[PDB]
RNA sequence: CCUCUAAGCACAACCUGCGGGAACCCGUACCGCAAACCGACACAGGUGGGCGGGUGCAAGAGCACUCAGGCGCGCGGGAGA
RNA sequence: CGAAUGCCGGCAUGAGUAACGAUAAAGAGGGUGAGAAUCCCUCUCGCCGUAAGCCCAAGGGUUCCUACGCAAUGGUCGUCAGCGUAGGGUUAGGCGGGACCUAAGGUGAAGCCGAAAGGCGUAGCCGAAGGGCAGCCGGUUAAUAUUCCGGCCCUUCCCGCA
RNA sequence: GAGCCGGUAGCGGGCGUGGAUCCCUGGAUGUCCGAAUGGGGGAACCCGGCCGGCGGGAACGCCGGUCACCGCGCUUUUGCGCGGGGGGAACCUGGGGAACUGAAACAUCUCAGUACCCAGAGGAGAGGAAAGAGAAAUCGACUCCCUGAGUAGCGGCGAGCGAAAGGGGACCAGCCUAAACCGUCCGGCUUGUCCGGGCGGGGUCGUGGGGCCCUCGGACACCGAAUCCCCAGCCUAGCCGAAGCUGUUGGGAAGCAGCGCCAGAGAGGGUGAAAGCCCCGUAGGCGAAAGGUGGGGGGAUAGGUGAGGGUACCCGAGUACCCCGUGGUUCGUGGAGCCAUGGGGGAAUCUGGGCGGACCACCGCCUAAGGCUAAGUACUCCGGGUGACCGAUAGCGCACCAGUACCGUGAGGGAAAGGUGAAAAGAACCCCGGGAGGGGAGUGAAAUAGAGCCUGAAACCGUGGGCUUACAAGCAGUCACGGCCCCGCAAGGGGUUGUGGCGUGCCUAUUGAAGCAUGAGCCGGCGACUCACGGUCGUGGGCGAGCUUAAGCCGUUGAGGCGGAGG
């Protein structure tokens, strides 16, 4: 993970708000998918769920330092 | 974080009790219980079947744990402590005399 | 912000029982609000939503040990679709 | 709430129809003259309001019996000083 | 340390003693169970019934329902429970509060006073079990119901049209 | 620099030498409450305005901005900028300010300007450059330490209270203004060549200083910050580090043995027991991209660099000064000065005015009514290092999930409770039982280390055995014989107690206690004549017409020297 890691901050630093916004979007409503399925059982790969709350958390980080300044 | 101390999945030699003599490999590092594991003080442990899953149970079982301290690493020559070389543009452990 | 609303299904005799009717009920954001979890169902599982309860539900008090605790307090919705109308998601 | 008029404004505005929409937050379990409330206790004590049937007795929320409901009181069995 | 009606703790004595919490009251046959006068059912019997029945407010805070349970808590017993573990359960435009009103009182623009802290105080504001305000009858759950469902009946907003 | 996804085991999933977890630094995110600040409110909850965005969105809802009040300054206002508000263990300053006590009663006095309440400030705070001290042809800011000195003095001269000077040390620092006088802007008005407000210049002193005149004037000539800049160093992670093998006893070596080795390291801790060479370390030596700190060292600035003689212009006002009421000081009405000041009266500008303990005259000292100022000093919530400090009734109230459990309406009170083993190897499975619990088996060196488990005392409750008791009567024991049982070959000894003799518990308090006076159910643990400074004897030493230093300085880091103020 620590690989396909260090390139959002590059595939998700060049886009700007509105790309990411909708991005950050539609990776909420993946991890809503996700914590739907456990409440069932199916999914089970933990491993997931955390890794796409930190994803988030990522895209957020980077589109807070994009939002002071900039054109 | 400083936790650290001499042996990590490599070979070595017991000098402890029990094994004293006895010499193996990879010990799992802990090092909560600043132990390895090698190949040497495997207890038998009883066994119900934490679940029915996997039922019947044995008594000859896994290796159990052993103070770090008890141990001494091995590389071309034998037991001896470890030292620190630089490489250059590294930090790599080496024996004084061998080199790792 | 849509997905931060819906929690996750309840999932329980009871819970089951509205989906005969457009009655699927949800565990939602403790502060979210009717018409708040009306569109973030809409979003979500794309349908028309037309009346939507919600009534709070305190933690059970628990105790493992010495140790006395909560469980987190919550809030559940039961949100009506509209006329023949079905969240595909929770049927099943 | 009805009414009066000031600023204003009278291509606003209010008022009546009729259509189409909108209508949030908290409480809601359970005990509640009690073993769940106040009295260290499953304490014969204390706890505001409403319903509280029938027959008889002069009357009544009194008294005796009983509807509906609820209970025989969270140690017993004997003995007949 | 032997003493301070010493201090903390432990264990004795009284003692198998007084007690087991209203004198409304019990009996039996089935059942369950390793075991129950004590749990379940049936049939008798007694008590309350301006109740010892039902409902609301306060206070309490899951005690509600259910499945496994019985170490302890239950003044005995326990298979039972207001007890253990776990899972469920509380649904509102119209019911009660809040997006209304003011009451004592409280707070407090102006303003007054006091070594400091702080004490007053007009307007205003807060303040309810008072004023205002549109839902009645049924049916459903193991557990909610003027809240869900059914029938019938209403209330405010917003936009359009006349 | 190889393991990680906290206390984490567990199902069930993942990341890491292409360098994670982790540690340090800086940022991002930071729901609600809280000074809490849009308004409200029963803290963590309700309800809004305005601007922008989400949704069919106008009703409805959410999201991001933004809206408290007060004080300064700009300035009418509209608004705009800076700031303020709370918290903080002690420490500090200021504003208020007890009583029990002591005086063997008690009121002045004491406790004490203490405890406490309030406001404020900060890493310190205060104080601070002489209207001083007080006798010295003297000293020369302030604070802090030692002496001076239990002195001088105060005191119902009772209890008791208690200075300064000087000397020896720490530290070091000195400045800015007000006003004469000159300029400027603004607003008054009588536009008066004046009134007063703000600026700027000028000016800062006591062998008096300054203003304004007139002489002298020959300075890229020296001073130089407490301000600014940059460095070193320091702080916030770390890193490198010498030397041992074998045998033997043993569950286990590190013990013991043989023969070696390192040492700028033989501090310490751990590893199955006791180890310089197995592990972590220790001596010695390295280390910061980032954030702090930082004249210690450099600079750069602001700022400061004169004599003569004239004038007599100016040197801080409801002040000095006097009286009345008080406080402060060693000073309690005293012969009562000095410093503050609530009241009344009320000046002068160095031909002035205050002080040297009433007052007066001499001789002197000093310049009030404006402000600022490092260091030396105080404290310890926090981090570290040490201990003739504690070791779970001790040590903090808490070694443990404690300011908790419990208590109280509330302020507030406030517990108990640590240890298996080297390693969970934590006892498969079988047997009795519903379980609990046991008996086997098995683990281990040890299981009477089997799990609230190291050791596990005493009180207390039992089972088995030995002696001995139902005609005896007692502070329960003791002396003497005797019987039975048990040791050893014996002499002798141990246990028990049948008769006989003799016998008024312990403590306390009292003239006097078995006392029918007090206290104690029994056992275990906690539990009371100390310490500091003075004094007086005595005593072991040193030196003795003398003895001895205190603070502080230099040294060490369990090393001591110096220091004559002073007694
Ligand atoms: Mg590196
Ligand atoms: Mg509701
Ligand atoms: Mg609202
Ligand atoms: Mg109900
Ligand atoms: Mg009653
Ligand atoms: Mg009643
Ligand atoms: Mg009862
Ligand atoms: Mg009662
Ligand atoms: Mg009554
Ligand atoms: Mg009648
Ligand atoms: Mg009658
Ligand atoms: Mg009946
Ligand atoms: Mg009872
Ligand atoms: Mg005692
Ligand atoms: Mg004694
Ligand atoms: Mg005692
Ligand atoms: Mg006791
Ligand atoms: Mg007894
Ligand atoms: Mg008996
Ligand atoms: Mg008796
Ligand atoms: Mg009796
Ligand atoms: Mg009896
Ligand atoms: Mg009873
Ligand atoms: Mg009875
Ligand atoms: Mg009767
Ligand atoms: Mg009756
Ligand atoms: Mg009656
Ligand atoms: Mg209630
Ligand atoms: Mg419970
Ligand atoms: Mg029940
Ligand atoms: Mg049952
Ligand atoms: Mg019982
Ligand atoms: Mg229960
Ligand atoms: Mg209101
Ligand atoms: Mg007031
Ligand atoms: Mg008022
Ligand atoms: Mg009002
Ligand atoms: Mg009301
Ligand atoms: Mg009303
Ligand atoms: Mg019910
Ligand atoms: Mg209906
Ligand atoms: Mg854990
Ligand atoms: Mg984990
Ligand atoms: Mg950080
Ligand atoms: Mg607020
Ligand atoms: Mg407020
Ligand atoms: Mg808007
Ligand atoms: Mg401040
Ligand atoms: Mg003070
Ligand atoms: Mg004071
Ligand atoms: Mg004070
Ligand atoms: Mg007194
Ligand atoms: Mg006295
Ligand atoms: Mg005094
Ligand atoms: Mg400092
Ligand atoms: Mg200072
Ligand atoms: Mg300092
Ligand atoms: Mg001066
Ligand atoms: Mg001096
Ligand atoms: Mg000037
Ligand atoms: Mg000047
Ligand atoms: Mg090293
Ligand atoms: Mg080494
Ligand atoms: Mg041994
Ligand atoms: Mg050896
Ligand atoms: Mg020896
Ligand atoms: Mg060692
Ligand atoms: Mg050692
Ligand atoms: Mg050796
Ligand atoms: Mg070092
Ligand atoms: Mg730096
Ligand atoms: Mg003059
Ligand atoms: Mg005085
Ligand atoms: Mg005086
Ligand atoms: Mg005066
Ligand atoms: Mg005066
Ligand atoms: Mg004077
Ligand atoms: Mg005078
Ligand atoms: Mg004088
Ligand atoms: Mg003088
Ligand atoms: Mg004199
Ligand atoms: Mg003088
Ligand atoms: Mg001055
Ligand atoms: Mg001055
Ligand atoms: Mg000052
Ligand atoms: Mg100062
Ligand atoms: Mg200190
Ligand atoms: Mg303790
Ligand atoms: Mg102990
Ligand atoms: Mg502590
Ligand atoms: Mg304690
Ligand atoms: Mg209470
Ligand atoms: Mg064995
Ligand atoms: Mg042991
Ligand atoms: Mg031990
Ligand atoms: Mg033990
Ligand atoms: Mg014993
Ligand atoms: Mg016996
Ligand atoms: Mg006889
Ligand atoms: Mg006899
Ligand atoms: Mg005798
Ligand atoms: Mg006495
Ligand atoms: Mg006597
Ligand atoms: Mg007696
Ligand atoms: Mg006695
Ligand atoms: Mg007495
Ligand atoms: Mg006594
Ligand atoms: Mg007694
Ligand atoms: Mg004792
Ligand atoms: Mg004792
Ligand atoms: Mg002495
Ligand atoms: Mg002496």
């Amino acid at each position: 993970k620590l690989s396909e890691v260090r390139k959002q901050l590059e595939e998700a630093r060049k886009l700007s708000p509105v790309e990411l916004e909708k991005l950050v979007r539609e990776k909420k409503r993946e991890l809503m998918e996700l914590r739907f399925q456990a409440s069932i059982g199916q999914l089970s790969q933990n491993h997931k769920i955390r890794d796409l709350k930190r994803q988030i958390a990522r895209l957020l980080t980077v589109l807070n330092e994009k939002r002071r300044q900039n054109a | 974080r400083v936790k650290m101390h001499v042996k990590k999945g490599d070979t070595v030699l017991v000098a402890s009790g029990k094994y004293k003599g006895r010499v193996g490999k990879v010990k799992e590092v802990l090092p909560k219980k600043y132990a390895v594991i090698v190949e040497g003080v495997n207890i038998v442990k009883k066994a119900v079947r934490v679940s029915p899953k996997y039922p019947q149970g044995g008594f000859i079982e896994k290796e159990a744990p052993l103070h770090a301290s008890k141990v001494r690493p091995i590389c071309p020559a034998c037991g001896k402590p470890t030292r620190v070389r630089k490489k250059f543009l590294e930090n790599g452990k080496k024996i004084r005399v061998c080199a790792k | 912000t849509a997905y931060d609303v819906i929690l996750a299904p309840v999932l329980s005799e009871k819970a089951y029982a509205g989906f005969a009717e457009g009655k699927y009920t949800f565990w939602v954001h403790p502060k979210a609000t009717k018409t708040e979890i009306k569109n973030a169902v809409e979003t979500a599982f794309k349908v028309k939503v037309v009346k939507v309860n919600t009534l709070h539900v305190r933690g059970k008090k628990k105790r493992l040990g010495r140790y006395l605790g909560k469980r987190p307090d919550r809030k559940k919705a039961i949100v009506q679709v509209a006329p023949g109308q079905k969240i595909e998601a929770l049927e099943g």
